[PDB]
């Protein structure tokens, strides 16, 4: 009973870890997409 | 069928770390650690069962509907960090709400399943141990909640 | 511009336990003591050329907006990088610290954030114009900032 709920945490722990980290690393990935694709719009202006 | 859409979704968004093709099925080797991540906290005998449940010679690789039926055979079970209290109590020399370091690792590595090597290390760095003395098992059952 | 305003939301909420005047200009030796509140660890050497830039008199104080300036004149090197290092060397299914395009692809479509098509997209070419299926892991550090 004990053993296997320390297996459990341990792991379950890391991920929470890696969760956290790869959410915020998507949130600034996605802001720096939109401000890649504002950029992309505007030359939209001149391609005419 | 035994889960909502909503834990259907949470599951299915954990399972798809793991399952890496998005086809809808994962390695047998990752079973456990999906399971574990998920709030589950499964035995080495009872994955063994829930696989050869499934198919006794099989191909190492498991559907997702058949692992969210693995998780319904599970959640049934009334689960809850008070019996956890209680199971330290059966090791503990004085009712001070402590289990000795000696007993501990007596427990963890010769009774049940056994942790291994690296498993006691890698708890050890995370609980802040320091010495061969006790640890309260309230503020342990705390930080494992 | 490496500013957004949910970015100086949660900046202005940690620097709000300082300013307890209204006064809005921080004395030399809390901004070492905010920038580590925060997680981010330059030096006493580094902090000592900071100060060097605004006080001539040891009595000098630092706004709002230089402090947010200092922030962005540290803000990549930092100890903070090589736990995300360690997300991924926890990750790596092989441990070799490469993964497949293909487990990139599919993560992304289905886990946190959820990339839709466009933004994976620009996520591989962003990695490499020369990749062939497989991708380094430390150039997902590399995209973060």
């Amino acid at each position: 009973i004990i053993q296997k709920r320390v297996r459990g945490w341990l792991a379950r722990t890391h991920y929470k870890r890696t969760m956290k980290a790869i959410v915020y690393l998507q949130c600034c990935f996605r802001r720096m997409m939109a401000k890649r694709e504002l950029k992309k719009d505007y030359k939209d202006d001149d391609d005419k | 069928d035994q889960l909502t859409e909503e834990q259907i979704a949470e599951f299915k968004e954990a399972f798809s770390l793991f399952d890496k093709d998005g086809d809808g099925t994962i390695t047998t080797k990752e079973l456990g650690t999906v399971m574990r991540s998920l709030g589950q906290n499964p035995t080495e005998a009872e994955l063994q069962d829930m696989i050869n449940e499934v198919d006794a010679d099989g191909n190492g690789t498991i559907d997702f509907p058949e692992f969210l039926t693995m998780m319904a055979r599970k959640m049934k079970d009334t689960d809850s960090e008070e019996e956890i209290r209680e199971a330290f109590r059966v090791f503990d020399k004085d009712g001070n709400g402590y289990i000795s370091a000696a007993e501990l690792r007596h427990v963890m590595t010769n009774l049940g399943e056994k942790l291994t090597d690296e498993e006691v290390d890698e708890m050890i760095r995370e609980a802040d141990i320091d010495g061969d003395g006790q640890v309260n098992y309230e503020e342990f059952v705390q930080m494992m909640t």
